[PDB]
DNA sequence: TCTCGCTGACCTCTCGAT
RNA sequence: AUCGAGAGG
C-alpha cells in the first residue's frame, strides 16, 4: 500500500529539493519535439490553410507537406473560466505543420503558444510544468508518456 | 467512440506483419480512397481569394475553409454544381444549399458564412467532384480554387504492440486509430481499403 | 585521405548516405552518416550478471 | 474510379541468385505500398532448406578435431549451415557425405539424390590433408521458415541452427511506365538475392498469397 | 597561542591463498 | 569468514 501511494513512479512527477519535475523528456524525445516544431523557409506545402492538426498530419504522412512549413491551420484550445470549467476558444493561428500535429497530444486547458515556437528542454519542462499546475496528476503522466512516444516516433523519422 | 471513429484490433499477427498490414492501409486509406468533395467554388460579392467580402464575418479564407469541412456525397454524377443563396440574420449553413436528388450531405449543420448585417447577401455556387485521395488546390493550379478531401478519411494511424499467445512471445498485436468525415462507416472504410489492396495482387495469387 | 578513398570505391564523399524505414519503407528526411566500425563485445554478459 | 491491376510483366535472372521481377501496370502510390509489403514479406516468411543435424563417425562434439581434417568441427558445422539445397519430396531428408584423400571436400561429394538437388556443388565444406583420412558425415536437411535457434527445441549429434530462409537481400525501386496514353502509372522493379532455392516468381507469388491470407482478415468483418 | 595527539575522510563482481 | 589483487557502476 505504501509502495503504492508513496514510491510510485507516477506519485514522483515532482523533485523534493524544487518544484520542478523531475521526469522530463531528454535526449531523443527532445530532439523529435524540437525537429517537429521548428519552422523551415519555403518548405513544402508553405502558406496553405489546414481545417485542423489532422489535415495537417495527412500532409505530412503523404508527402505533400513539410514538417517545417509555415501554413495556416484552425486550431480549438480551452482555457479555464471562473469555477473552472472549459470554455473553447477557436481562431487560425499561424503556425507550422509540425506543431499543428504536435498539438493533438496536448490536453484539454493550455494555450496553443506552448507549442509554437521551437521546443527545447527548457520548454518542454516549462510545458509539462504548467499541465501539472492547471490540470493536475494523471493528466501530466498520460502528456508525458505522449511527449515521450512523439518525440521518439518523431526523431526516428527525422533521421 | 463515434460514428466516425472507431478501433480495430488484430491481436495474433505474425512477428513484423503488423508494421505490413498497417502501413499498406494506412497508405490506402490515406491516398487511394474514392469520394468526392468541394473542388471549386464562385462567390459573386469577392472576385478573389485576397480580396475580402464586406457584411459576412467570416473572411474569404474561413469560408474556402468551412467549404474543405463539407462532406458530400454524389450519387450518379462525376460533377455536380450547388448553389447557395441566404437571406436574412444567422449563420449560413450547409442545409441552406437547395436540394438535388443525385447529391446529400451528411451533416447539414455545417456553417460557411456568419452574416453581420442584413444589407448584404451571398450567393454561391460550389462544384463537387469524384475524385482520390487529398490533391491540394496548389497543385491543381473570378474563380476559387479550394482543396479538395476526396478521401472520406479524416485520420487514420496504427500502432503495433507485442501480444504473446501460450509459448508464442514474439507475436504481433495491430491496433487502428481511424478517424471518417462521416460519409462511410470507418469499418466500411478499413474493408475497402483492404478489398483494394486484395484485388491490386490478384494477378499473383496462386 | 578519407574522402578520396571514399571517391575511389563511388561513395559520397561526406560518408552519408539516403536511408529508407524498413517498417514503412519511407526516405528518412535527413542524410544518415553509415559505414563499418570495430565493434567489442566485453566480459559483461547480462547472464553472468542476472 | 476502377483500378489497374499489376502483371507480371519481366522476370530476369541476372545469375542463379540475382534475379529483378518487374510489375508494370501499378497506379500512382501503390508502387511503395507493394514494394515494402512484399519486401517485408519476402525478406520474414519465404521457406526454405536448411541443415538441421550433422553426425560424423569419429567425432563425438562440436569443441573437437579430427585427425587428416584441416577445419575443426564447429567450423564444418558452419559450412554445412552454409548449404544450399532443395527437395521436393517432404520436408526430412538426409545426406550422407564420403570422400578420402587429399583434396577440398565440396558440396559435390555429397551422394547423389533425385530428390535433392545441391545448387552450388563449389563450395567447400572441409579439407583432407593426408591420403589415409577419411570422412564420413551424415547431413539432415528440414524445410522450414526464419531462423530457429539450435538452442531452441544422443551422443555423437551435431544440432546446427538453421538459417531456413532462402532469401538474401530485397531491393525494390518505382519509375515511371508508359502504358496506353497515360502517364500517371508507375512499375515496380523487385530485386532479388537469395541462395539459388527458391524460383524468383515463386517467391513473389508466394508472398502475395501471404498477404492476401493476411489481408482476407480485415475484408471479412 | 600553539603545539599535539585524535578524530575524520554508495553498490556489485571475479580470482587465489590462509 | 578474512586478506591480497583486480573489475564494473
Ligand atoms: N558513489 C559512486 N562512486 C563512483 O566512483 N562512481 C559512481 N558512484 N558511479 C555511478 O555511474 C555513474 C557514472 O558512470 P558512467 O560510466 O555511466 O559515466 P557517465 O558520464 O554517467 O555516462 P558514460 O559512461 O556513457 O559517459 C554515476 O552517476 C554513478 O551513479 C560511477 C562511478
Amino acid at each position: 500500500l505504501e509502495a503504492r501511494a508513496l514510491m510510485m513512479s507516477t506519485n514522483n512527477i515532482l523533485s523534493p529539493a524544487n518544484g520542478e519535475p523531475i521526469i522530463v523528456p531528454s535526449q531523443d524525445v527532445v530532439l523529435g519535439l524540437y525537429y517537429m516544431t521548428r519552422d523551415c523557409v519555403n518548405a513544402k506545402g508553405e502558406g496553405m490553410v489546414l481545417t485542423g492538426p489532422k489535415e495537417a498530419e495527412r500532409l505530412y504522412r503523404s508527402g505533400l507537406a513539410s514538417l517545417h512549413a509555415r501554413v495556416k491551420v484552425r486550431i480549438t484550445e480551452y482555457e479555464k473560466d471562473a469555477n473552472g470549467e472549459l470554455v473553447a476558444k477557436t481562431s487560425l493561428k499561424d503556425t507550422t505543420v509540425g506543431r499543428a500535429i504536435l498539438w493533438m497530444i496536448v490536453p484539454k486547458g493550455l494555450p496553443y503558444s506552448i507549442v509554437n515556437q521551437a521546443l527545447g528542454k527548457k520548454a518542454i519542462s516549462k510545458m509539462l510544468n504548467t499541465c501539472y499546475r492547471i490540470l493536475g496528476l494523471k493528466p501530466t503522466v498520460i502528456f508525458a508518456d505522449q511527449i515521450m512516444y512523439t518525440g521518439f516516433a518523431y526523431a526516428a523519422r527525422s533521421g | 467512440v463515434s460514428s466516425t471513429h472507431a478501433k480495430v484490433t488484430l491481436e495474433p499477427l505474425e512477428r513484423g506483419f503488423g508494421h505490413t498490414l498497417g502501413n499498406a492501409l494506412r497508405r490506402i486509406l490515406l491516398s487511394s480512397m474514392p469520394g468526392c468533395a468541394v473542388t471549386e467554388v464562385e462567390i459573386d460579392g469577392v472576385l478573389h481569394e485576397y480580396s475580402t467580402k464586406e457584411g459576412v464575418q467570416e473572411d474569404i479564407l474561413e469560408i474556402l475553409l468551412n467549404l474543405k469541412g463539407l462532406a458530400v456525397r454524389v450519387q450518379g454524377k462525376d460533377e455536380v454544381i450547388l448553389t447557395l443563396n441566404k437571406s436574412g440574420i444567422g449563420p449560413v449553413t450547409a442545409a441552406d444549399i437547395t436540394h438535388d436528388g443525385d447529391v446529400e450531405i451528411v451533416k447539414p449543420q455545417h456553417v460557411i458564412c456568419h452574416l453581420t448585417d442584413e444589407n448584404a447577401s451571398i450567393s454561391m455556387r460550389i462544384k463537387v467532384q469524384r475524385g482520390r485521395g487529398y490533391v491540394p488546390a496548389s497543385t491543381r493550379i473570378g474563380r476559387l480554387l479550394v482543396d479538395a478531401c476526396y478521401s472520406p478519411v479524416e485520420r487514420i494511424a496504427y500502432n503495433v504492440e507485442a501480444a504473446r499467445v501460450e509459448q508464442r512471445t514474439d507475436l504481433d498485436k495491430l491496433v487502428i486509430e481511424m478517424e471518417t468525415n462521416g460519409t462511410i462507416d470507418p469499418e466500411e472504410a478499413i474493408r475497402r481499403a483492404a478489398t483494394i489492396l486484395a484485388e491490386q495482387l490478384e494477378a499473383f495469387v496462386d | 585521405e578519407i574522402k578520396e578513398l571514399l571517391k575511389l570505391g563511388d561513395l559520397p564523399t561526406s560518408g552519408q548516405i539516403r536511408l529508407y524505414d524498413g517498417r514503412t519503407g519511407e526516405q528518412f528526411e535527413r542524410p544518415v552518416t553509415v559505414g563499418y566500425m570495430y565493434m567489442l563485445k566485453l566480459n559483461h554478459l547480462v547472464d553472468d550478471k542476472m
